[PDB]
RNA sequence: UUGAAACACGGACCAAGGAGUCUGACAUGCGUGCGAGUCGACGGGUUCUGAAACCUGGGAUGCGCAAGGAAGCUGACGAGC
RNA sequence: CGUUCGUCUGACUUGGGUAUAGGGGCGAAAGACUAAUCGAACCAUCUAGUAGCUGGUUCCCUCCGAAGUUUCCCUCAGGAUAGCUGGAGCCCAACGAGUUCUAUCAGGUAAAGCCAAUGAUUAGAGGCCUAUUCUC
RNA sequence: UAAGCAGAACUGGCGAUGCGGGAUGAACCGGAAGCCGGGUUACGGUGCCCAACUGCGCGCUAACCUAGAACCCACAAAGGG
RNA sequence: AUGUGAUUUCUGCCCAGUGCUCUGAAUGUCAAAGUGAAGAAAUUCAACCAAGCGCGGGUAAACGGC
RNA sequence: UCCGACUUUGUGAA
RNA sequence: CCGGGCGGAAGACAUUGUCAGGUGGGGAGUUUGGCUGGGGCGGCACAUCUGUUAAAAGAUAACGCAGGUGUCCUAAGAUGAGCUCAACGAGAACAGAAAUCUCGUGUGGAACAAAAGGGUAAAAGCUCGUUUGAUUCUGAUUUCCAGUACGAAUACGAACCGUGAAAGCGUGGCCUAUCGAUCCUUUAGCUUCGGAGUUUGAAGCUAGAGGUGUCAGAAAAGUUACCACAGGGAUAACUGGCUUGUGGCAGCCAAGCGAUAGCGACGUUGCUUUUUGAUCCUUCGAUGUCGGCUCUUCCUAUCAUUGUGAAGCAGAAUUCACCAAGUGUUGGAUUGUUCACCCACCAAUAGGGAACGUGAGCUGGGUUUAGACCGUCGUGAGACAGGUUAGUUUUACCC
């Protein structure tokens, strides 16, 4: 899969609710705040004897993922997200076929 | 499992040396002065077999 | 430890760690090496 | 049990004993009282038959009488076919 | 229990005393023995442990009266779910009906076809082609 | 290959159901049901067992193979005289 | 603490694997405490960093293979 | 059981 | 004689206490899917598509049949314009069967990412131009269906755009598969932290991603022959029942052999239940599972013996057939055998049934408990339908 970077799409920003300049970057999950409640609280819990608390994921199936593309205004600068489909390969602004 | 009997042997129950036929402990006298500065004659008086 | 199976066998390395538990130290204890030379 | 007279199980006989109960929370139905109210349940007073009964404490105890919203907070301006 | 058999101066037989206690002991090793109990003794309690599994489940008449099917579930001898059934009613009396008739739509199964497309398939005839031909 | 085998469609039936017939039998045929009297039928029968004709009528068969004889059903073939 | 199982006779080859082991290279990974830099602070970041692991060597009358 | 930090834990020389 | 150090050794290291990291079946606890012509091995019929089975509405099963899916694409998405594809016929130096050009025919015999089925010709195919509608906000409906969710799809509305002169078309791919809850984390676009503020951090609201393929979604390895319990005849291993493919036996035709003495190919019809399968109806609060010994009856598909018919029957012998089950069918070597194979005798050494007759008749050699070897397999505990050796056979007085 190919994706250009320079999208025209709609931005729903209140400063323009029109189609506008996008620029396209792809999302990655931000980093995991040790702060986090779900965090505190599992830390709390693991503490102590009683070995693992909570079930450990392991059978993974899937090999692909959703790529999430970041669209960011060029006239607000602010941001949105949109996923596309499975896929293997994945490139903003490659080469172009013919 | 059960108890092994190399970690048996610990509790020195059954395991426990057979000392009841021993001549005693076999050692040197007591350091003191006469040793530490001239000498001390003694006489032997028994060649004596000590069982184990 | 070497006991069990269809045969008399110890069935995995008779040379064992010098921090072995009590129970599992059996064999041959910290062996730096084995054999007749 | 699809199918039992079954070569499927239980049962020699008799007597006595022997298994959907009590409590809590809801729900529908029904019955009784009162009704935008209802409940006197914990207490107090009293009680010469009484662990009954009778009286009394609510101007806010509980459910009702008002929603929606995570919350901050807002809150029914009065129908026709 | 009977007959037969193994050993019999030694790693011999045996009394009493004493030590080692349960995931522990003790074992010339059979998971053997540890009071007729051992691949973890026995006693009391937790404890009326849990059981989708087996067995039982006590008076009479009268009226109504099934299902073994759908979906989901570590679901497959079990549950919930919808369906089938009872009870309680209540609201009413033109509305309907496991049926026909009149009209009008929709279908590609039986049969048929190959002398029509796709595929299979026998034979000659006349000039690869043409007209036929047996059988799917 | 088949099976009283294994699996689907429509309907009925047994399961949950007695009663008459099929000698017998969950399902076949008839027919479904309060306690009775009288009359008549269904399926099936009328030589005896067994209630009802050894009834009236035409053919076919002769089995020295246990001739043959009631849906389901309790078997028979190619081929011969 | 183990294996084999009187005597006689002999016990070949294999250290890749899994074990055991080493006085070996040192940095590849690498905890708490301690250190420093930001920040108003909570905190965050960074360097340092034990054994062990990894790297290298030995070992079969170690488990085992032929 | 090995290993590190703190504690036990003090004093003085280059 | 004087020193108010019992005498040495190590020494602020070791050791203790508390945290941190490694190791740790020595020990503890727990798990170790499902479907399934028993279970296991195998497969995936577990989410999911196309054609068919499927009985011309819909729905419809099997470990039925033939195939497919977890992807791919900034174009292979959107739109406008132009064009026509496979194949064939006749032609043109190199150049031929296939190189490039030209005319004529050409209902798709091509192409459309993929499996299959549908569908499409001034297109839905090919080429070129411009583009991002593969966009935002929620509702409704369809398929599954409980008429819940998810996925997928359709028809509107309210925006913002693309392309076209325009009407129109466009809410991804011509259609039918191509995918994922709660909790937790992370990201995109005002409320709270409750004594009041400023102000980091945290918690919320709306919408996506990170994933559960056993796909309405537990976090999970074995072995038991030392074994246990609750239950199954819903479910294997004896018997019995149905079936008869396979086993055995018997026919029809007659090309051949030597047509039908005796045989008989290519075909074709049966019977039987001493083979083995197939099934799973009975039995799991138990019907004692191999073989032999003993003993009695039964069958006939007749081996011998009685009486016959036929011959390619001279005799002798032998072969085919008929009526016939009256009487017989033996002693031994090896093997637990059944089955077998040899020795010998004999008139002949036929075949079978009776819960594969017969264990409260025996026996116990084999199978198959617990001990123990070996080989192969397994890291191991252990396995073997491979071999080997040792291994308690209960009760009748009832009808
Ligand atoms: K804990
Ligand atoms: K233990
Ligand atoms: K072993
Ligand atoms: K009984
Ligand atoms: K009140
Ligand atoms: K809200
Ligand atoms: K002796
Ligand atoms: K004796
Ligand atoms: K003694
Ligand atoms: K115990
Ligand atoms: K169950
Ligand atoms: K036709
Ligand atoms: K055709
Ligand atoms: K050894
Ligand atoms: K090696
Ligand atoms: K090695
Ligand atoms: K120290
Ligand atoms: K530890
Ligand atoms: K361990
Ligand atoms: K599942
Ligand atoms: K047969
Ligand atoms: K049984
Ligand atoms: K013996
Ligand atoms: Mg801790
Ligand atoms: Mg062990
Ligand atoms: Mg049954
Ligand atoms: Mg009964
Ligand atoms: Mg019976
Ligand atoms: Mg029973
Ligand atoms: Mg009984
Ligand atoms: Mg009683
Ligand atoms: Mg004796
Ligand atoms: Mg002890
Ligand atoms: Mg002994
Ligand atoms: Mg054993
Ligand atoms: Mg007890
Ligand atoms: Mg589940
Ligand atoms: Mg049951
Ligand atoms: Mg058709
Ligand atoms: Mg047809
Ligand atoms: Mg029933
Ligand atoms: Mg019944
Ligand atoms: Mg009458
Ligand atoms: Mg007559
Ligand atoms: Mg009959
Ligand atoms: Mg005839
Ligand atoms: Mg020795
Ligand atoms: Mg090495
Ligand atoms: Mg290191
Ligand atoms: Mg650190
Ligand atoms: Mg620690
Ligand atoms: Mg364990
Ligand atoms: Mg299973
Ligand atoms: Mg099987
Ligand atoms: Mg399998
Ligand atoms: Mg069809
Ligand atoms: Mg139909
Ligand atoms: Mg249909
Ligand atoms: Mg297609
Ligand atoms: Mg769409
Ligand atoms: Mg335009
Ligand atoms: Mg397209
Ligand atoms: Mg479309
Ligand atoms: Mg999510
Ligand atoms: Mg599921
Ligand atoms: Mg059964
Ligand atoms: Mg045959
Ligand atoms: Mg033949
Ligand atoms: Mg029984
Ligand atoms: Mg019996
Ligand atoms: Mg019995
Ligand atoms: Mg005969
Ligand atoms: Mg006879
Ligand atoms: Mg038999
Ligand atoms: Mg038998
Ligand atoms: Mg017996
Ligand atoms: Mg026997
Ligand atoms: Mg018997
Ligand atoms: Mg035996
Ligand atoms: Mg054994
Ligand atoms: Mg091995
Ligand atoms: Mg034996
Ligand atoms: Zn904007």
């Amino acid at each position: 899969v190919n994706v250009p970077k320079t999208k025209k799409t709609y931005c729903k920003n209140k400063e323009c609710k029109k189609h506008t300049l996008h620029k396209v970057t792809q999302y990655k999950k931000g980093k995991d705040s040790l702060s986090a409640q779900g965090k505190r609280r599992y830390d709390r819990k693991q503490s102590g004897y009683g070995g693992q608390t909570k079930p450990v994921f392991h059978k993974k199936a899937k090999t692909t993922k959703k790529i999430v593309l970041k669209l960011q205004c060029q006239s607000c600068k602010h941001y949105s997200q949109r996923a596309i489909k499975r896929c293997k390969h994945f490139e903003i602004g490659g080469d172009k076929k013919g | 499992g059960r108890v092994i009997r190399a970690q048996r042997k610990g509790a020195g129950s059954v395991f426990k040396s057979h000392t009841h036929h021993r001549k005693g402990p076999a050692r040197f006298r007591s350091l003191d002065f006469g040793e530490r500065n001239g000498y001390l004659k003694g006489v032997v008086t028994d060649v004596i077999h000590d069982p184990g | 430890p070497h006991g069990g199976g269809n045969h008399q066998h110890i069935g995995h390395a008779s040379t064992v760690r010098r921090d072995a538990p009590p129970g599992q130290k059996v064999g041959l204890i910290a062996a730096r090496r084995t054999g007749r030379l």
